[PDB]
């Protein structure tokens, strides 16, 4: 039943609140907590995200962290900011200034004792906890850093509970140069604790704004809204009712337990109607994809696709099984059946009509091969060791890192010449 | 001579709420299970008149059951018959058969035996259960294994859900069916498979639906199911739950007979010409109208039964069976080529919000071919395409399970399409 | 010793300890242990201004350490740009090879910057440079999919 929701470091908590203003709206929950919908429909699943409250308000079960304590006054005075519980705003007062090491080991982890306090708390007043969401970006500290300590921390505590996170890569268009250090160091993480991490690059999003919507100069604004309409889409199946949850959808996802990295996608994409068979090629669209990967250059291990609307299940289905036939080759053939539909009848705000995409690709290899070759730019040259160092890492785990990142490669790439 | 109907995880519960709904209808009870017996075989009687079902519903996630305990049925089964887990078991046999199933399992049992108790002479059970589901399919083994212990001398006959691509929700469904079939081929007396895409291909070229739902598929399927189990019900052939295994089984490991079912005709068509028992007859033998996709006429037979329904005269249906002795159906040398013939003079029933078109005459065929070796070739070489890669295996690893029980699964079944290339 | 002194003043930023170092005779073209010398290091760092200084007291703008770095290696990588336009302008070699064949566009290129690769190729950067694995800085551009970095290299 119940999700919990943690958000850490500034992309964190930024991604975060705007997940909780869009899906709030979805369900008629006012910046208040009180219910304002027309459907009952937004009620049968509201305990995953929300909590039930005294006066029947309703309250995110959503937790909010950083090691800056600027991240948490602007949250606050967003307009739901004063809906998120005030105990469950737990903040340093010295920022871990894009250094993973202060995020995982010294700052960190000096407050990550307070956060399983309060997540802890949660947790007891759930029915049935589902698991845990994170959101957070890879490429500074604190996300990255304390992100990945409150991954293992939660890991060793909940062991079968599902760890999903949202996790934003960083790219040189949306950017320091120790960027692909931090996100090196937590992609070794992720690939040990997490049971699905949806991949949002920045360098996707920056290329969709700048050259699909033709926005000169992209804002973090303009890159969140793409985002945020990713993270609705995504957790739609899991906020109004098939019979399947994070384990089930998890199951069907995940063929391999370190291959659990999705690329995802959205159609249409728009800055602030389509048909079926609109919807369904701009959905396998590399200039779709949140991840700056191409389909076409790698291969499907499974595929989930939401659409929402009021459409033709029968036309969905059609041109569903079109899309696989007439690109028969860019699916694997040893496992049948792996792509998977489901339609949900409630549209997302502001269109009738949309979808999202959920790839299970072999192709998302060259996002982690960009972050490779730059983490070896850098870490050849040994720039701004002595600042991780200092905080009492060794060097062997960068090279550690490093190694693991090529073996999830070699992976992929094994994957993806298999024949059956 | 009491059966007791086990329903277990979501495919389960939805047909056993299909077939309770047809059964209740056909005998004439309401859903509160009074009536204005050779039905109390399937339904007990109270001192105060209600006639209750003898049916268990089990599911590890309670969503499912919740609609039964609110539905217009709410008040007809014994609601302690209602069982219900909080987390399911994720598409994941390991998860319903050793960890997640076995929370339950002793509470099942107890409710069981609660049913078992009220029986003077209890013939054995019908469990009802999808392959695909990690409930279906591990919880359903976990059961049999339990049953058998404790109902050593009870027959045990099955409702297969067979999985189909079109309403499928899992890619691992093809290890769930084979590790399910596994562990239970030596707890089950006779399964009946259904092919959800051969129902399917029925509600589309038949009943003229588009996009059938699981409510379309449900009411057809229990209209097969009323025909295999109204002999329990009512007054000749298959009276006795040994009885299906004497005629349909005389090889024990190849206890899977095909059903055929005719006439299904659109409830738009209430007017239709009315299919002699001739016609319907020869209908059993075409393709279109079987459970499970697969050819017979590259199979041999092991046994037929023909179970009819309605205004059915004894003469016609054997000058129809002579037309089918000679007209391609080939039985093994080792058994009877003879038909048995069940005859229900009953008219065949509809749920009023159904699909179907009453009918005067129905038959369901019941013939163990060689030829359904077809439909385990398919699923099995799914199973291969996968396990060869070891594609999501960790999953069940992780939840109680071996590795080595995959491959000494799929010896299992490749053992017994031997047996059927054998046979055949 | 003040060459290790003056290394570790133009690592920091230390402006005015930079320019007491060097009146007590600190050896301006001093080498760590890997033969990094305070130029190497004010470029790595950003410091302008001490770049400036060293190169106006006889640092070699084209000193290598270990592993064949120079100081417009690392301000390419690391991604100074007014250090870089002060390096070429005092001679820099544009088409420096490291010890993993690496040249200053190769690293410019990687890290994404592109104001850098502009002036690189400039001043004669050699798009046909290969790398040991026989990348040139268009390969890595096509590779990694980066579109604006390889119209940036065909002008
Ligand atoms: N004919 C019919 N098939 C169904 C129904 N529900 C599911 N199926 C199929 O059963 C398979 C999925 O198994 P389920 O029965 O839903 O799963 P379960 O037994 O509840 O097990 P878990 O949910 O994994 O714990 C798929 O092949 C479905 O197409 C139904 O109501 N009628
Ligand atoms: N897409 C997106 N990226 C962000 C946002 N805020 C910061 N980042 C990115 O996150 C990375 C920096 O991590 P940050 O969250 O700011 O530091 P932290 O507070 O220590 O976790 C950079 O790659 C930034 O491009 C945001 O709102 N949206
Ligand atoms: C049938 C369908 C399309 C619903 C499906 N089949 C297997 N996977 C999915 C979709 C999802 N699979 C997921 O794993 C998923 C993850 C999720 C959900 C909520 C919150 C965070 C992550 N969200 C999804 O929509
Ligand atoms: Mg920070
Ligand atoms: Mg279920």
């Amino acid at each position: 039943r119940e999700i919990v929701h943690i958000q850490a470091g500034q992309c964190g908590n930024q991604i975060g609140a705007k997940f909780w203003e869009v899906i709030s709206d979805e369900h008629g929950i006012d910046p208040s907590g009180n219910y304002v919908g027309d459907s009952d429909l937004q009620l049968e699943r509201i305990s995953v995200y929300y909590n039930e409250a005294s006066s029947h308000k309703y309250v995110p079960r959503a937790i909010l962290v950083d090691l800056e304590p600027g991240t948490m006054d602007s949250v606050r005075s967003g307009a739901f900011g004063h809906l998120f519980r005030p105990d469950n705003f737990i903040f340093g007062q010295s920022g871990a200034g894009n250094n993973w090491a202060k995020g995982h080991y010294t700052e960190g982890a000096e407050l990550v004792d307070s956060v399983l306090d309060v997540v802890r708390k949660e947790c007891e007043n759930c029915d049935c906890l589902q698991g845990f969401q994170l959101t957070h970006s890879l490429g500074g500290g604190t996300g990255s850093g304390m992100g990945t300590l409150l991954i293992s921390k939660v890991r060793e505590e909940y062991p079968d509970r599902i760890m999903n996170t949202f996790s934003v890569v960083p790219s040189p268009k949306v950017s320091t140069v120790v960027e692909p250090y931090n996100a090196t160091l937590s992609i070794h993480q992720l690939v040990e604790n997490t049971d699905e991490t949806y991949c949002i690059d920045n360098e996707a999003l920056y290329d969709i704004c700048f050259r699909t919507l033709k926005l000169a100069t992209p804002t973090y604004g303009d890159l969140n809204h793409l985002v945020s309409a990713t993270m609705s889409g995504v957790t739609t199946s899991l906020r109004f009712p098939l019979n399947a949850d994070l384990r089930k959808l998890a199951v069907n996802m995940v063929p391999f337990p370190r291959l659990h990295f999705f690329m995802p996608g959205f159609a249409p994409l728009t800055a602030r109607a389509l048909t079926v068979p609109e919807l369904t090629q701009q959905m396998f669209d590399a200039k779709n994809m949140m991840a700056a990967c191409d389909p076409r250059h790698g291969r499907y291990l499974t595929v989930a696709t939401v659409f929402r609307g009021r459409m033709s299940m029968k036309e969905v289905d059609e041109q569903m099984l079109a899309i696989q036939s007439k690109n028969s080759s860019y699916f694997v053939e040893w496992i049948p059946n792996n792509v998977k539909v489901a339609v949900c009848d409630i549209p997302p705000r502001g269109l009738k009509m949309s979808s999202t995409f959920i790839g299970n690709s072999t192709a998302i290899q060259e996002l982690f091969k960009r972050i490779s070759e730059q983490f070896t730019a850098m870490f050849r040259r040994k720039a701004f060791l002595h600042w991780y160092t200092g905080e009492g890492m060794d060097e062997m785990e960068f090279t550690e890192a490093e190694s693991n990142m090529n073996d999830l490669v070699s992976e992929y790439q094994q994957y993806q010449d298999a024949t059956a | 001579r009491e059966c007791i109907s086990i329903h277990v995880g979501q495919a389960g519960v939805q047909i056993g709420n299909a077939c309770w709904e047809l059964y209740c209808l056909e005998h004439g009870i309401q859903p509160d299970g009074q009536m204005p017996d050779s039905f109390n075989t399937f339904f007990s009687e109270t001192g105060a008149g209600k006639h209750v079902p003898r049916a268990v519903f089990v599911d590890l996630e309670p969503t499912v059951i919740d609609e039964v305990r609110t539905g217009t049925y709410r008040q007809l089964f014994h609601p302690e018959q209602l069982i219900t887990g909080k987390e399911d078991a994720a598409n994941n046999y390991a998860r319903g058969h050793y960890t997640i199933g076995k929370e339950i399992i002793d509470l099942v049992l107890d409710r069981i035996r609660k049913l078992a108790d009220q029986c003077t002479g209890l013939q054995g059970f019908l469990v009802f259960h999808s392959f695909g589901g990690g409930t279906g399919s591990g919880f359903t083994s976990l059961l049999m294994e339990r049953l058998s212990v404790d109902y050593g001398k009870k027959s045990k006959l099955e409702f297969s859900i067979y999985p189909a691509p079109q309403v499928s929700t899992a890619v691992v469904e093809p290890y769930n069916s084979i590790l399910t079939t596994h562990t239970t081929l030596e707890h089950s007396d006779c399964a009946f498979m259904v092919d959800n895409e051969a129902i399917y291909d029925i509600c589309r070229r038949n009943l003229d639906i588009e996009r059938p739902t699981y409510t379309n598929l449900n009411r057809l399927i229990s209209q097969i199911v009323s025909s295999i189990t109204a002999s329990l019900r009512f007054d000749a052939l298959n009276v006795d739950l040994t009885e299906f295994q004497t005629n349909l089984v005389p090889y024990p490991r190849i206890h899977f007979p095909l059903a055929t079912y005719a006439p299904v005709i659109s409830a738009e068509k209430a007017y239709h010409e009315q299919l002699s028992v001739a016609e319907i007859t020869n209908a059993c033998f075409e393709p279109a109208n079987q459970m499970v996709k697969c050819d017979p006429r590259h199979g041999k037979y092991m046994a037929c039964c023909l179970l009819y329904r309605g205004d059915v005269v004894p003469k016609d249906v054997n000058a129809a069976i002579a037309t089918i002795k000679t007209k391609s159906i080939q039985f093994v040398d080792w058994c009877p080529t003879g038909f048995k013939v069940g005859i229900n003079y009953q008219p065949p029933t509809v749920v009023p919000g159904g699909d179907l078109a009453k009918v005067q005459r129905a038959v369901c065929m019941l013939s163990n071919t060689t030829a359904i070796a077809e439909a385990w070739a398919r699923l099995d070489h799914k199973f291969d395409l996968m396990y060869a890669k070891r594609a999501f295996v960790h999953w069940y690893v992780g939840e109680g399970m071996e590795e080595g029980e995959f491959s000494e699964a799929r010896e299992d079944m490749a053992a017994l399409e031997k047996d059927y290339e054998e046979v055949g | 010793d003040l060459g290790k002194k003056l290394l570790e003043a133009a690592r920091a930023g230390q402006d005015d300890e930079v320019r007491i170092l060097m009146a007590n005779g600190a050896d301006v073209n001093a080498t760590d242990a890997s033969g990094l010398t305070p130029l190497h290091l004010a470029a790595t760092y950003g410091h302008l201004e001490i770049v400036e200084v060293l190169l106006k007291h006889g640092a070699d703008v084209n000193a290598i350490d270990i592993m064949g770095s120079t100081p417009l290696h690392l301000a390419a990588l690391i991604g100074h740009l007014e250090i870089v336009e002060v390096l070429l302008k005092h001679g820099a070699d544009v088409n420096a090879v490291d010890t993993w064949g690496d040249t200053p566009l190769h690293l410019a290129a990687i890290m994404g910057h592109l104001e850098i690769v502009e002036v690189l190729l400039k001043h004669g950067a050699d798009v046909n440079a290969q790398d040991k694995f026989g990348k040139t800085a268009f390969d890595i551009s096509i590779d990694n999919g980066n579109e604006d970095l390889a119209e940036i290299l065909q002008k």
